[PDB]
């Protein structure tokens, strides 16, 4: 059995969007597929089934008028869409399956799982600030959305000592994380943090004086 | 609804942890693990019953409303959050994650002044890093001209390293250029169990 | 001196030669003559346990029921998705008939006859018979069509009640006549319904339901989804297949002038038999009229209840096994 799902979405509040659910390795149309999400600082919360012979449906009732659940037989493919999304919408979306044998609960098979950002905020590549020289230095990746962004040194011939920090979100709606190495005062030799933005199609390299 | 307990589990490999789980309707309850980054994987079901692929180390007991998962021995595999589950409701979690003991480091500070490109940008980030420390906790006080600082930041920790077993800190205090240049002395102080005291590494403007 | 057993049964009526109405002509050929003096033992100190949800003789039952949709509802051209057929469509009479279902030797049947046995559990007045009771074969959803009534008061079956993903099947304890009418001189249809018995029997049913869930407001809801075949009460009549709107008929309001549904008759069908759409002819001219009996419903609840009141009851197609485990509960065959 394989579950796979389609991948991350970033989208503005009052959007709608939709994850779709591949099942390979058994009869589709034989077992209810059921959808969980988890939200961050949120346990994991249930939304509903679909029976894919049917393609009839029950949800949770706080759910009720804003999911909607179909299947695609013909591809073996389970879609799950919600309206009028909302911030706290942000959360990653998974569709789940019963336990083979049936109990149809006991949820012993999970597709990878799909992202979805909900943010009044819009795509941004980053700002890139230098954190300037016992010794520390670094760089400071401010203000951009969405995750996730990546940090190496000198073009990755730099790592040890090196710390790069999870992301923080600000009230501005952005994100912003912090890249440090520490070294012997003696070796400062030239430094260069190189961060990639992949969603802004964003890379800078930055020296550090 | 489906009370997990504890909240919380910070604990050292090989001890075993002992996760509970209060319902009030009876039927099957389940134990989900979920790992950093991955789908759950079901762990326990009926209670009592182990998933395949999940070995002797992972166990449940039940008693009434109350629901136990016990792992024993722990290894590297088993950190995460954990779920109790009954048809569709869920508890809330309880995050079990790793602290490796180990002798107590104090902290090095370093404050770094905001940049001038970003004060060309109308804005001011003074970064206050603690390094290398151990245990996790540990306090930062931001301090602009002796003015405590609440809610003005934010805070930022690396996962245990898992070499020296220490942590590394990153607090950031955040201001308009404006409020920036109406005041003189930037301080972070910070306080730690390898500290006899509180120790502020601060700057002026100037 | 018994044990619990599956085996081959087979099925008995009262079709005649004469009669060529499809559903009669497959009876004369897969079954033979209803027994004309049953045999029904009922004997004190035993005991037996029952359960409806996993009985095989709903799942042989399901066979023919397929095998005789095979050969009378044979459609013009099947969409099975992976191939296109077309193939001849012969204009379809037909009419369910009660068929018997019977055990061969050495095997017998068991008869829970208590008067409110739920359907799972231990029975005690238990008895003994070579043959079910007459059950007309009615493919339907939404509502059950046609079928046996409650001796004493309207009664809920489930596998479990609070397994949201369990289906309920309501069983009234006194029927209501639909009535379903398309004139002639083309799609267009009506169904007609006395709104004092049908919302009369919702406040029975309302009440007894509501009696198994700690006394809690139950509030009803038209399906939340799905296909056509589900989302409207559908049946085959005359040969042709209706879809009616019962939007209509849980109004929560009224809780009485007879009430009239919107229906539809259709040629493209998802086949519930299995998988793919059927088409069949265009809708032969004339007055067709079905008048079926309201016995039974399908219901599904509504998940993540969270605060007590209002459970949220959507009418359920279900599974139409479902169909026939509301006729079958009450048997079970044993092997002596
Ligand atoms: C139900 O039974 C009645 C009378 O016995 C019959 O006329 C009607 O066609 C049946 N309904 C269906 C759709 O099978």
């Amino acid at each position: 059995v394989q579950l796979v799902q389609s991948g991350a979405e970033v989208k503005k509040p009052g959007a709608s969007v939709k994850v779709s659910c591949k099942a390979s390795g058994y009869t589709f149309t034989g077992y209810y597929m059921h959808w969980v999400r988890q939200a961050p600082g949120q346990g994991l919360e249930w939304m509903g089934w679909i029976n894919p012979n049917s393609g009839g449906t029950n949800y949770a009732q706080k759910f009720q008028g804003r999911v909607t659940m179909t299947r695609d037989t013909s591809i073996s493919t389970a879609y799950m869409e919600l309206s009028r999304l909302r911030s706290d919408d942000t959360a990653v979306y998974y569709c789940a399956r019963g336990k083979y044998c049936y109990y149809n609960w006991d949820f012993q098979h999970w597709g990878q799982g799909t992202l979805v950002t909900v943010s009044s905020a819009s795509t941004k590549g980053p700002s890139v600030f230098p954190l300037a020289p016992t010794a520390a230095l670094g760089c400071l990746v401010k203000d951009y959305f969405p995750e996730p962004v990546t940090v190496s040194w000198n073009s990755g011939a730099l790592t040890s000592g090196v710390h790069t920090f999870p992301a923080v979100l600000q009230s501005s709606g952005l994100y912003s994380l912090s890249s440090v190495v520490t070294v012997p005062s003696s070796s400062l030799q030239t430094y260069i943090c190189n961060v990639n933005h992949k969603p802004s199609n964003t890379k800078v390299d930055k020296r550090v004086e | 609804v489906l009370t997990q307990s504890p909240a919380t589990l910070s604990l050292s490999p090989g001890e075993t942890a002992i996760i509970s789980c209060r319902t009030s309707q009876s039927g099957s309850l389940a134990w989900y693990q979920q790992r950093p980054g991955q789908a759950p994987r079901l762990v326990i079901y009926s209670g009592s019953t182990r998933a395949a692929g999940i070995p002797d180390r992972f166990s449940g007991s039940r008693w009434g409303a109350d629901y136990n998962l016990s792992i024993s021995n722990l290894e590297s595999g088993d950190f995460g959050v954990y779920y109790c589950q009954q048809y569709e409701f869920f508890g809330q979690g309880t995050k079990v994650q790793v602290d490796i003991k180990r002798t107590v480091a104090a902290p090095s500070v370093f404050i770094f002044p905001p940049s001038d490109e970003q004060l060309k940008s109308g804005t001011a980030s003074v970064v206050c890093l603690l390094n290398n420390f151990y245990p996790r906790e540990a306090k930062v006080q931001w301090k602009v001209d002796n003015a405590l600082q609440s809610g003005n930041s934010q805070e930022s920790v690396t996962e245990q390293d898992s070499k020296d077993s220490t942590y590394s800190l990153s607090s950031t205090l955040t201001l308009s250029k404006a409020d920036y240049e109406k005041h003189k002395v930037y301080a972070c102080e910070v306080t730690h169990q390898g500290l006899s005291s509180p120790v502020t590494k601060s700057f002026n403007r100037g | 001196v018994w044990k619990d057993a599956d085996t081959t049964l087979f099925c008995a009526s009262d079709a005649k030669a004469h009669e060529t109405e499809c559903h009669n002509v497959w009876a004369t050929h897969a079954c033979v003559p209803t027994d004309p003096n049953p045999q029904e033992i009922h004997l004190e100190n035993v005991t037996e346990n029952f359960n409806m949800w996993k009985n095989n003789m709903v799942e042989q039952m399901q066979e023919d029921v397929i095998s005789l949709w095979d050969q009378c509802l044979q459609p013009c051209v099947k969409l099975t998705g992976g191939s296109v057929i077309k193939q001849a469509c012969p204009k379809i009479s037909f009419d369910p008939i009660p068929i018997h279902y019977c055990t061969p030797a050495g095997y017998v049947i068991l008869k829970c006859n208590d008067k409110n046995f739920n359907g799972t559990g231990p029975c005690k007045n238990v008895s003994s018979v070579q043959c079910t009771h007459g059950i007309k074969p009615v493919v339907s959803t939404q509502l059950l069509l046609n079928g046996s009534l409650a001796e004493e008061e309207i009664i809920i079956r489930s596998e479990n009640l609070t397994n949201n993903a369990k289906t309920i099947i309501v069983h009234l304890n006194k029927s209501v006549e639909i009535n379903c009418t398309r004139p002639s001189n083309i799609r267009k249809a009506y169904c007609e319904i006395n709104g004092t018995k049908w919302n009369k029997v919702l406040k029975q049913v309302t009440e007894k339901l509501k009696e198994h869930f700690n006394n809690k407001t139950i509030i009803f809801q038209p399906p939340s989804g799905g296909d056509l075949e589900i989302t409207m009460h559908h049946f085959n009549c005359r040969g042709e297949f209706f879809y009616c709107n019962t939007t209509q008929l849980f109004n929560n309001t009224c809780i009485n002038g007879t009430i009239t549904l919107p229906c539809k008759i259709k040629q493209i069908i998802n086949m519930w038999q299995g998988t793919g759409q059927a088409m069949y002819a265009p809708p032969i001219d004339g007055k067709i009229n079905c008048v079926s009996n309201i016995t039974g419903i399908l219901l599904t609840r509504d998940g993540g209840a969270n605060n007590t009141s209002n459970e949220t009851f959507r009418p359920g197609g279900g599974n139409i096994k479902d169909n026939w485990r509301s006729e079958l509960y009450k048997y079970k065959v044993v092997q002596i």
